[PDB]
RNA sequence: GCCAGCGAAGUGAGUUCAAUGGCUGAGGUGAGGUACCCCGCAGGGGACCUCAUAACCCAAUUCAGACUACUCUCCUCCGCCCAUU
């Protein structure tokens, strides 16, 4: 009983798929745009050492986001945030540093739903109505209330609204330390420095790491082969663990010594002398992501000789709903994040890492 | 849901405890729990001021998270051999009302008998150190499970020798065969001013001993915060909580 | 010219688990050395839990000697044993070390961008 | 209220019966637990101090009857071939070699060692052809006729 | 399902082959097949009569269980290393048509991909002793379970050294987690008088290989048989 | 109120120094998502993937009934509070 629980598992799942940029039934800008919270974006790119000045401009400009400390609730169920920020563009705002098992962690959705994921002591303070989420067995662990902004905003004189207000207001006061960003979409402008103008607000831009690798053994794909024909091309899921091992500033031959390291790089291969590697790290916006996918896909317009492009993108692991539906748990650690390999032809592969308790979407 | 919550056996001097209380902010902690360990032999009691945190330390740990102020406790691990020095225990029920959590470690099993059937006490210290074989009776587990009862395990045998380490790994495999695991919670010891892990792993120093794949870490997560409660309940009263409250 | 839409889910492919680990070694006297922690390793799951255990298939990553960061990698069978073997604290020649492990993931890519901190300000 | 006892057999196999003569409780204890403390940690090795015990012993059979919990006997029966190399007055190679497992139930662990017994005396006889053997073969068969 | 089929690897004298072989049929084993290490630095091939069991031999060994007679089998371990050497087992497969099953002992990474790929062997012999490390390709390794190649270990550090036990349960971990334990099949060798295990042991012993529970004693007491009728039609 | 035993084979599990609910995969049910297929009433049916299938407890002669300990699960009588017409 004990032997199987030293070696039973961590849950694993790992999803590929393979697609066309000119088919009208591809939805990934769809699973972009309906993603909401990323934290790294990576892009890798064989064969190519000086950078374009058009993807430089679109890297230079992902953010900016903002840091306010110690805001509290009420001021996001406010008509004024609602109309400014809600109603005229897309408007994110999470929670900072705070763990999704451990303690109370709100979100904001773009469409209106103020998502937040709280412990049994929290639900019963606020006093808010919502659903029993996460569990111990037969003990409950993390509730998670959601209130729709946009249909209380046609009815602020409601009592849902007043209820909502008095347990925000008076009842609990709770404050966090809130990340935030407002992708414009209105023709009145109106800046966020001057609306948080009483709490301590932080401009901040995406940290960008630039690598010029040299030597990089890549291995050779076939576009219409998913899971790999035998001594011709490899496999996509051992390239994935490859690219994690470059992305680590690990690439090495065999070293036969006391320290053993044993590991089989994806053959068939082929040397590769300059490897671009750019990493965007911050709260990125899905929409510049849009751009940059979009970016990618016209790269290979011209005769190039990169055969194909990596842009990987690992999101928030402290945060309550990814993947449209989906709840990120944190089991001793397990992530979400998802890749773009990218072909000459228009045809992309997209995978989907999966952590330990969450579920996947198509 | 409150995570990060252990039981230390530490004080030394005040030097070592600012030490272990850094360490402790900045690796994983956010409750810091002190024990004091008292024999049989010497039978004293010093209650009143002896410890005296709030008035040593500097205002605020800082920790690496949510950056939330850390609630201290002092607790009492008393070792208790003799049935005279149990109702001795017994005669402290009334006369020094203070240490909101009183720990019991008992070495006869009728005494072990009538601490899970009669003594009012909150967690039962279960060490097994050079030699101690012990016989588990299900029904005084059966109703300290439903009372609240959460076993404590003390471990800190991997820094002074390995036999000590083979006894603590036969009583804990034995307690988790018989007593089946419902509310074990494990807890480190500190001497060396250096003897803390990461605590997330404490996890799996909990499932090497079983208890679940993922209910290890579940169940001390909910079982200290239920100790504390259990405490409360001890303290302030067995259904009322009364706070003065001047705003 | 090829194009088309298929759907693929797996169940478990991993079978490989990977650590970051930064050490902490207490005293001032560090004579660290690529092959001396390998030995270390093997000598501390031989005592704690068995040599046959001891010679699991593992290798270490990015061995930094200034910043003391290592990445420790073993398949899915003998995690926990290395996890416990880490945690009950074998030493090499009297000068306890403390071994905290920063992270640990399935991943080479969500362990190395962060998982820990998420933003360091 | 019980825990389900697993039970193994294991005969040593070896010539020069000073071997077969130098058998002891606590010396054969002390072994299995050495040379289980080389193969396995603290977590095989005291998980053996409390479960594994001796309960049954011959001298001049080589035949031992070993305790086993439910979740080691397989840890307990993978460390069975690794004993060797016992050191005594004398230089000698004893060896153990498992004969059947049997799953706790002594009485039936009995009944086999039985037809085990008899599988050993009627084997043994046509190879040898002595009648001194012989004649203590049938004071053997008329006393078990006499059961 | 044919229980005790395993490989020895011991020839020393007639005493100590009479002593192994009552051994063998006094513990655990129903078919003995004898194997003979011939390395690469010799190239010697003496085939007609080196061993002669039944001439030497008394008539039956007996067995303490089923009691049925023992088939005995002459293999042949061929430890190859340079290529050539190879080319010299490759042209043995018309000249000299005994030892009924052929154990190449690969070293080279190449040599072991020909031996999968087009080499007409047996059961490719993996033991490593001494600092050996090998890698494993996948497709060869799946056009041998397809075609019936039952992979050896042979393993006997348990009386020398420790050293030597954590480079075997290496390679054999190892093997276990690359190869996903289709066909392979342990056995021990038999230099000193006293280097054999239980029959019911190997189960455990694979156990703590891997490769399941169960399949460890499945895998042997099917691809024993299995390796039995190969070589028949690879003779036949 | 009192008054009646049989030492000889072996319980659709029958052990007593005290065995028997072990692993894998698809379907059942409670749910979510769909870029799959068929039919033309906005839609309906089947198909693909993941999670949950627990706890109470353990038989020594059986059965009937009563008791106490249950919650993945199903048939009903209900109460309170929140929101809508």
């Amino acid at each position: 009983a004990t032997l199987r629980r030293l070696r039973e598992a961590p849950r694993h799942l790992l999803v590929c798929e393979k697609s066309n940029f000119g088919n009208h039934k591809s939805r990934h800008r769809h699973l972009v745009q309906t993603h909401y919270y990323n934290y790294r974006v990576s892009f890798l790119i064989p064969e190519c050492g000086i950078l374009s000045e058009e993807l430089k401009n679109l890297v230079m400009n992902t953010g900016p986001y903002y840091f306010v400390k110690n805001l509290p609730l009420h001021e996001l169920i406010t008509p004024e945030f609602i109309s400014t920020f809600i109603k005229k563009g897309s408007c994110y705002a999470l929670t900072y540093n705070t763990h999704i098992d451990e303690d109370n962690t709100v979100a904001l959705l773009p469409n209106g739903k103020l998502i937040l994921s709280l412990d049994k002591d929290t639900y019963e303070e606020t006093g808010l109505q919502g659903h029993p989420s996460q569990f111990s067995g037969r003990k409950i662990m993390k509730f998670i209330v959601s209130i729709d902004l946009m249909e209380l905003s046609l009815n602020l004189d409601s009592k849902k609204y007043e209820r909502i207000s008095w347990s925000f207001k008076e009842k609990k006061p709770l404050k966090f330390d809130f990340l935030l960003a407002w992708h414009k979409t209105g023709s009145e402008e109106s800046t966020m420095m001057s609306y948080f103008s009483k709490y301590q607000i932080q401009e901040h831009q995406p940290k960008v790491a630039l690598s010029t690798l040299r030597d990089l053994q890549c291995p050779v794909l076939q576009s219409s082969e998913l899971e790999g024909t035998p001594e011709v091309s490899c496999r996509a899921l051992e390239l994935f663990d490859w690219l994690g091992a470059v992305f680590s500033n690990v690439d090495l031959n065999n070293e036969p010594n006391n320290f053993i390291s044993t590991y089989c790089c994806p053959e068939p291969s082929t040397v590769v002398a300059k490897a671009y590697l750019c990493t965007i790290t911050g709260f990125i916006l899905p929409e510049k992501i849009c751009l940059l996918l979009e970016h990618l896909c016209h790269y290979f317009d011209e005769p190039k000789l990169a055969p194909w492009v990596t842009l990987s993108v690992q999101g928030f692991a402290d945060s309550p709903v990814s993947w449209e539906k989906n709840e990120h748990g944190f089991r001793k650690g397990g992530e979400h994040l998802y890749n773009f390999v990218i072909f000459n032809n228009q045809d992309y592969w997209l995978q989907m890492a999966v952590g330990a308790n969450d579920h996947c979407p198509p | 849901a409150v995570f990060a919550d252990l039981d230390l056996r530490a004080g030394s001097d005040l030097k070592a405890l600012r030490g272990l209380v850094e360490t402790a902010a900045h690796l994983g902690y956010s409750v810091v729990a002190i024990n004091h360990i008292v024999d049989f032999k010497e039978k004293k009691q010093e209650i009143e001021k002896p410890v005296a945190v709030s008035e040593l330390f500097t205002t605020l740990p800082i920790v690496q998270g949510k950056s939330r102020p850390i609630k201290i406790l002092t607790r009492l691990t008393i070792i208790v051999s003799d049935p005279s020095h149990c109702n001795v225990l017994r005669a402290t029920s009334s006369r020094a009302r203070l240490y909101d959590v009183v720990a019991v470690f008992p070495k006869t099993e009728k005494l072990f008998h009538i601490a899970c059937t009669h003594l009012d006490v909150d967690l039962v210290c279960i060490t097994v150190t050079e030699k101690l074989p012990f016989y588990f009776k299900r029904p005084p587990i059966n109703v300290a499970i439903d009372r609240g009862l959460a076993f404590e395990l003390v471990y800190s045998p991997a820094i002074k020798d390995s036999t000590m380490r083979r006894y603590t790994i036969s009583s804990a495999l034995n307690l988790m065969q018989i007593c089946k695991g419902k509310n074990v919670i494990i807890s480190s010891a500190a001497e060396r001013p250096l003897e803390i892990r990461g605590p997330y792993d404490v996890a799996n120093l909990g499932l090497l001993f079983g208890l679940s794949e993922s209910d290890a870490k579940a169940a001390v997560s909910t079982n200290c915060r239920a100790a504390l409660l259990h405490g409360e309940t001890r303290k302030t009263a067995f259904g009322i909580i009364s706070t003065v409250k001047k705003p | 010219p090829a194009a088309t839409y298929e759907r693929v889910v797996y169940k478990n492919p991993s079978e490989y688990h990977y650590m970051k680990v930064c050490l902490e070694f207490q005293d001032c006297g560090v004579g660290l050395n690529a092959a001396q922690f390998k030995q270390l390793l093997i000598s501390a799951v031989k005592d704690l839990f068995g040599e046959v255990d001891a010679a699991l298939p593992l290798d270490i990553l990015t061995y930094e000697e200034k910043t003391l960061s290592a990445i420790l990698r073993i398949c899915s069978s003998g995690l926990v044993k290395l996890w416990s073997s880490l945690t009950l604290l074998g030493s090499y020649k009297g000068k306890k070390c403390a071994f905290r492990v920063i992270q640990v993931s399935p991943f080479l890519l969500a362990l190395s961008g962060n998982s820990r901190e998420l933003v360091l300000d | 209220v019980r825990f389900k006892h697993r039970y193994l057999l294991c005969e040593l196999v070896s010539d020069d019966p000073r071997c077969r003569l130098s058998l002891d409780d606590r010396v054969l204890s002390s072994l299995v637990r050495d040379t289980i403390a080389r193969v396995h940690g603290t977590f095989g090795a005291a998980a053996c101090s409390i479960g594994f015990a001796v309960r049954y012993l011959n001298a001049y059979t080589g035949i031992v009857l070993l305790r086993c919990r439910k979740e080691f006997y397989q840890l307990v029966w993978s460390a069975l071939p690794f004993i060797t190399y016992l050191e005594n007055k004398g230089h000698r190679y004893p060896c153990f070699f498992n004969t059947l497992h049997v799953g706790g139930t002594i009485r039936t662990c009995q009944k086999f060692l039985i037809q085990y017994n008899r599988r050993q005396l009627l084997i043994l006889l046509q190879n040898c052809t002595d009648e001194g053997e012989r004649e203590a073969i049938q004071k053997s068969v008329t006393r078990s006729c006499l059961l």
